[PDB]
RNA sequence: CGCAUGCGCCCGCCGUCCGGCCGACCCGCAGUAGGGGCCGGCCCCCAAGGGCACGUGUCGUUGGCUAAGUCGCCG
RNA sequence: GGCUUGUGGCAGCCAAGCGUUCAUAGCGACGUUGCUUUUUGAUCCUUCGAUGUCGGCUCUUCCUAUCAUUGUGAAGCAGAA
RNA sequence: UUUUUGGUAAGCAGAACUGGCGAUGCGGGAUGAACCGGAAGCCGGGUUACGGUGCCAAACUGCGCGCUAACCUAGAUCCCACAAAGGGUGUUGGUCGAUUAAGACAGCAGC
């Protein structure tokens, strides 16, 4: 039993290229190696499955939607809230934060690491001679 | 294949379920760059065709033999770990210094034997056979090959490995408890660091 | 051209190179195999060649034409002391192959033993193994003997007795520097093979221990030495014409 | 956005003679990668069917064709002929994609590969936009689902850029369907 | 707590020494291909265009009192599609530095 | 022409108890236990609810082939650990006699005098395979098992110990044949 | 594994002096038409793209004290 | 020795016919496609400040287009051959 | 290369037009007087030709579609170092015709 399949509805992420890191939704399916895809800030266009992702959010849309009724039906179903939120697309979200981090905010999470270390092994010390 | 590039001290590879050919030449562009390479588990390397025809070829391989004088070669290894070192060996120019200097940086072994057994072992993702070979299509295991071409170490290498696994299966749970005890500990700490976790909140994952 | 005329080439392929051997005792390369359910026994003993003569018995071979008859056949006459046990030595099973794991060796061992280990006795001061002999002196180097022997018991694989001969009781052989072998144990499991080795040490085992009448063995050893020799003698080839 | 190959429609006609100072004027939709080799291809027919080469003939109009509707999916059919090692024959294909631009790169694409045709050795007689139920071919019918539905099978694993790619890595790829 | 001893502070990062700009039958000494750790794109390069470069290695003889010999250079364009560089130093490398490993300082500046 | 989705389905009884994960099936009912690694398959099993439903995605016609095979192979076991497996076995012989000896608890069998050969043969049956001698019918052996393939193997390895050679065998038709090959 | 040279040799220290490192930190197994974690439902994966580490001082200023914690050395 | 393969040698395709009946168990006319360098020719590229020119004897190794030996299929294979 | 005579044919013999080698290195064709590129004072930088970019070995295991599975040593680049007629219910495309929800085909059943 697969967990998730290309449908329309499916939302997709782009795993390669210059979109990576958007979300799509597949709004049709051309053959076996490309699909029809659109994405409220993008105009509808092709891409092959070796660039896409499939993710476990799925809209409620009917084949080729208008830009409109797409964009409603992503906001209806929370797709980005959802994505977001989730532990898969947080990593992405985190990723571009660390690479962001100025020389300053650096030496910062530095001192936060160090301190939160320190902590932590003297509480791991008391778990092990009292819960041996 | 220009090389990793990275600076390490040594690096020691599993060569699991790795096609030999795609294996063999990213690891010789390792050691020509001056890198120290150790491989593991050189019986578990995989050769695309199946089988019967790698088993063919080597047949063919036994033919190749100096008529006036055998013993001056070719020299037919028979065990999976010289077999991966002399398919390196063809893909470096081994008759020259620097040839020779970058074989002598290579160490490969059957199984695990210490101490790499309590050492990180890494992968190569371009010659994994999971990403290079199609399901379905025929392939066979080194020590496979091996043990039909006369390597008689076949049942030795496999016990051996089924004690270091329970042995690393031991470790893996004395970790994982370790790990479940620490997680607690954070917890604890939470009240402590109240400024540190905020800090830290938008790096988290 | 194809040769003319088909015979088998002359001489084995299978003995080369016809070089001197590197060794005067004759090495076993291969031990018989070992079955645990057997008690533990030796498989292989030392012997010096005598003599020849022939001997006459009657035949008993149903469908033969030497059926309740008798034959004249040679025998050879090897003369077979009991050997010495002097140490035992375990094996380990590696991808490399046996590995010699440790050596035990007796409290006690004779002049004639030693001498193997000099090459002249004589003239040395015979220090042989006298260090080794006073830690059987100490309750804690007889600890450390038995720690030993448990080391073999728990990762040995294969177990071999070290056994001498006593050359002196023939004089006629004119040597007293005796000859050491490992005689490998099979029967019974590791442990009773280490205590079947150990309970040995400095005993004597009679030939009969190891062989018996109407059984078939193997014997090794080098062959007369004949020097430089021609192709014909040396490889049997046919002679050239008289001109 | 690009496409490799491009279509155009071609005007020209014989120059006008004494006998006929208004001589016939002849169109054709070529496929070229370029207005240039279009042009020639343009004259190759014209000396071959109409006997008008271009050393006795004009040049009226060259454009170019555009898809209409480049965001939809049409099913298109090209009617070919093309020559083999042995002589010469004629098929159909059927192709779905998003412009007929598309279309035709995948129809030389394919020729190449399932019978060694060359480019030069293809004649498009007929191309047009099928509508599903009149297709022919069932490489073309069973996309015309309206639930279709289905996995991806295989996956092409890799970094998102050469940026994250290292020689080594301490576990293997993670994949499922 | 290691209770290491070295370099307190690094600024360079280290590249391989992989041979001479050369084709299949010819060699250019005058210029070497390095390998820059962490670099593996030519657009990754452009960064690196003109940092200062360092080949550290040691004599047999003391000179200025230290047995260390250093010959400079520096990064002047990319080679191929996958990070290397081409680089030039006062002297032409030796053949026996092959395999070993230079400091790509982060000097001059842009930045 | 890859087909995007080939699938079929079977029903499992109700006294079946079918046991699927990773493409190892395991099937356990009155008569015994059988399981078949089908890890060399490249198709996806599920168990709906009982049926059994195998899919393949994008396979082309040499792999859809092996659908059926996998379903059949599955309703095997089925029918092994709910009926079981009968082959009967005839001695055809024209002078000869064919003297059959069981042994070891019906798990072997001795045939002597096959064409008045002074060699004998011994067959092993293979494991869950018993060989006894029918009553009812001259010269019949009867095979009963679980598994087809071991009852079937076993059969074929009686009939080609006994094969006739050096002679025409059109005439010389002495040997041990499957008659029937039908279920407990 | 045995025995190892008296004006010699082997070890444990202390100084004298001689010929590539710069955090050179990291042990699960197995599968990939799957594998786990929680209550058939819900979650995790989707590269070490991670985690760990005073990681902060002229290879590192003077003089003290020093709770536990981490780390090195030593029977 | 090299190129060539007419000639020599070995092999295949079509099926008129032979085979009591029956194209193909076993054969293959009329045609037609090849292989081989253990035949002989053709050529004159190497050697004429020299590569010792018949056969046998002796001795090793290699080939298969398999004479015998091992395992099998076919027959106008009852058995034997 | 092309036109072309003798010859079964030849890295054979003899002509026609041009180029080439010989008298000439250099890059590519693993290797080669003639093939491909291209002709050159001694150097630095830049860019290419032919040919290439998994290792040997400078440059992608780059981005795309399909075909092939070789239990014959599958196959792998002008000259070039070979292969044919004839065959395959191997597999992939295409062309013509026939049959089929009024019930085909296979099996089963009594046309
Ligand atoms: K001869
Ligand atoms: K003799
Ligand atoms: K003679
Ligand atoms: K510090
Ligand atoms: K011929
Ligand atoms: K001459
Ligand atoms: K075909
Ligand atoms: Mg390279
Ligand atoms: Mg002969
Ligand atoms: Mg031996
Ligand atoms: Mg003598
Ligand atoms: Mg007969
Ligand atoms: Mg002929
Ligand atoms: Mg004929
Ligand atoms: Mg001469
Ligand atoms: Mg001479
Ligand atoms: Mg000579
Ligand atoms: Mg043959
Ligand atoms: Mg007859
Ligand atoms: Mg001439
Ligand atoms: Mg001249
Ligand atoms: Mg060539
Ligand atoms: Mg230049
Ligand atoms: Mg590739
Ligand atoms: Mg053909």
């Amino acid at each position: 039993p697969f967990k998730r399949f290309v449908e329309i509805g499916r939302v997709a992420l782009i795993n390669y290229g210059k979109d990576y890191g958007r979300l799509v939704v597949i709004v049709d399916v051309i053959d076996q190696n490309r699909a029809l895809v659109d994405a409220p800030d993008m105009v509808r266009s092709q891409m092959n499955f070796k660039r896409l992702s499939l993710t476990d959010i799925k809209i409620d849309i009917k084949r080729i939607p208008k830009k409109k009724t797409l964009v409603e039906a992503m906001e209806a179903a929370d797709v980005k809230t959802k994505w977001e939120n989730s532990s898969w697309g947080r990593k992405l979200i985190v990723q571009k934060r660390r690479a962001a981090l100025n020389d300053f905010d650096r030496f910062k999470l530095m001192l936060a690491k160090i301190k939160r270390a320190g902590v932590v092994r003297q509480e791991l010390a008391k778990l092990k001679k009292i819960a041996a | 294949v220009s090389g990793s590039g990275i600076s390490a001290r040594r690096i020691v590879v599993d060569a699991r379920h790795h096609m030999l050919g795609r294996l063999s030449s990213i690891l010789a562009k390792e050691l020509l760059n001056g890198q120290r390479v150790v491989v593991v588990r050189c019986e578990e390397i995989c050769l695309s065709g199946g089988l019967v025809r790698q088993k063919m070829k080597y047949l063919r391989f036994l033919r190749k033999r100096m008529n006036t004088k055998p013993s001056h070669g070719p020299i037919h290894f028979r065990a999976p770990s010289k077999i991966l070192w002399r398919t390196i060996r063809g893909m470096i120019p081994h008759k020259t210094k620097r040839g020779a200097a970058a074989l002598a940086r290579l160490k490969v072994y059957e199984g695990v034997p210490p101490p790499y057994d309590k050492i990180k072992r890494m992968v190569i993702p371009d010659a994994l056979k999971v990403l290079r070979l199609q399901s379905g299509h025929k392939y066979c295991l080194l020590g496979k090959l091996s043990s039909e071409v006369g390597w008689n170490h076949y049942d030795t290498i496999k016990e051996l490995e089924n004690k270091r696994k329970e042995r690393a299966q031991v470790a893996y749970e004395r970790r994982k408890q370790l790990a479940k005890l620490r997680v607690k500990a954070e917890k604890a700490a939470e009240e402590k660091l109240g400024p540190q976790l905020a800090v830290i909140e938008p790096i988290k994952y | 051209s194809h040769r003319k005329f088909e015979h088998p080439r002359h001489g084995s392929l299978g003995f080369l190179p016809r070089k001197r051997a590197a060794r005067h005792r004759g090495k076993v390369k291969a031990f018989p195999k070992d079955d645990p359910s057997k008690p533990c026994k030796l498989t292989a003993f030392l012997g010096y060649k005598a003599g020849m003569t022939h001997i006459v018995r009657e035949v008993e071979k149903p469908g033969s034409k030497l059926h309740k008859k008798e034959t004249c056949e040679a025998v050879t006459i090897v003369e077979t002391p009991p050997m010495v046990i002097v140490g035992v030595v375990g094996y380990v099973k590696t991808p490399r192959g046996l590995r010699c794991l440790n050596t035990v060796w007796a409290q006690h061992l004779s002049e004639d033993i030693k001498r193997r280990f000099y090459k002249n006795w004589c003239k040395s001061k015979k220090k042989a193994f006298l260090k080794y002999s006073k830690k059987y002196e100490t309750d804690e180097g007889k600890k450390d003997i038995q720690a030993q022997l448990e080391k073999l018991k728990k990762y040995a694989c294969v177990i071999r007795v070290l056994a001498h001969t006593q050359i002196r009781k023939m004089k006629g052989l004119k040597q007293k520097k005796a000859h050491l072998m490992e005689i490998q144990v099979n029967g019974g499991s590791i442990a009773q093979k280490v205590d079947f080795a150990y309970g040995f040490f400095e005993k004597q085992v009679p030939v009969d221990a190891v062989f018996q009448k109407d059984e078939m063995i193997d014997i090794i050893g080098v062959t007369k030495g004949k020097g430089y020799e021609g192709v014909v003698t040396r490889w049997g080839v046919t002679r050239l014409p008289r001109k | 956005v690009t496409y490799k190959f491009h279509q155009y429609q071609v005007v020209g006609r014989a120059l006008p003679s004494e006998n006929d100072e208004h001589p016939k004027i002849y169109r054709m939709k070529l496929w070229a990668t370029n207005e240039v080799r279009a042009k020639s291809k343009f004259w190759y027919f014209l000396r071959k069917l109409k006997k008008v080469k271009k050393s006795n003939g004009q040049m009226l109009a060259i454009n170019e064709i555009f898809e209409k509707y480049p965001t939809t999916i049409k099913n298109y059919g090209i009617w070919l002929r093309y020559q083999s090692r042995t002589g010469y024959h004629n098929m159909y294909k059927e192709y779905r994609d998003t412009t007929l631009n598309g279309a035709v790169e995948q129809m030389y694409t394919e020729m190449a590969s399932r019978h060694r045709v060359r480019h030069h050795c293809i004649q498009i007689i007929k191309t047009a936009t099928i509508p599903a139920k009149l297709c022919k071919r069932e490489s073309t019918k069973q996309f015309h689902d309206s639930k279709i539905k289905f996995p991806l099978v295989f996956k092409k694993v890799r970094p998102p850029s050469r940026k994250l790619k290292t020689t080594y890595k301490a576990t293997k790829p993670n994949l499922f369907m | 707590v290691k209770g290491r001893q070295g370099e307190r502070i690094r600024l360079y990062v280290r590249g391989t020494v992989l041979g001479y700009k050369r084709s299949k039958s010819n060699q250019y000494p005058n210029t070497s291909l390095i390998q820059i750790e962490g670099v593996n794109t030519k657009e990754e390069v452009d960064w690196y265009l003109g940092k200062r470069l360092g080949y550290i290695y040691k004599a047999k003889t003391k000179k200025n009192n230290s047995h260390y010999r250093c010959i400079w250079g520096k990064v002047c364009r990319p080679h191929g599609n996958s990070g290397v560089v081409r680089a030039k130093f006062k002297s032409n490398l030796p053949p026996k530095s092959m395999g070993a490993k230079v400091r790509v300082f982060m000097y001059p500046s842009n930045i | 022409m890859k087909t995007i989705l080939s699938s079929e389905t079977m029903d499992i009884p109700d006294g079946i108890t079918i046991k699927v994960k990773a493409k190892q099936i395991e099937v356990e009912g009155p008569r015994g236990k059988l399981t078949r690694n089908f890890k060399h398959l490249n198709l996806d099993f599920q168990l709906i609810k009982k049926k059994l439903k195998i899919d393949a995605w994008f396979g082309s016609r040499k792999t859809t082939a092996a659908i059926r095979t996998a379903l059949s192979h599955v309703e095997n076991l089925i029918t092994g650990v709910t009926k079981g497996y009968r082959y009967k076995m005839r001695f055809v012989y024209a002078h000869f006699p064919i003297n059959a000896s069981i042994s070891g608890g019906n798990k072997s069998i001795e045939i002597r005098n096959f064409l008045g050969e002074k060699k004998v043969r011994k067959v092993d049956m293979l494991d869950g395979v018993t060989v006894v001698r029918s009553e009812k019918v001259k010269d019949e052996l009867v095979l009963d098992g679980n598994d087809i393939e071991l009852v079937s193997r076993s059969a074929a390895l009686i009939n080609q110990k006994c094969h006739v050679k050096n002679k025409d065998i059109r005439k010389f038709l002495d040997g041990i044949y499957v008659s029937e090959k039908g279920r407990i």
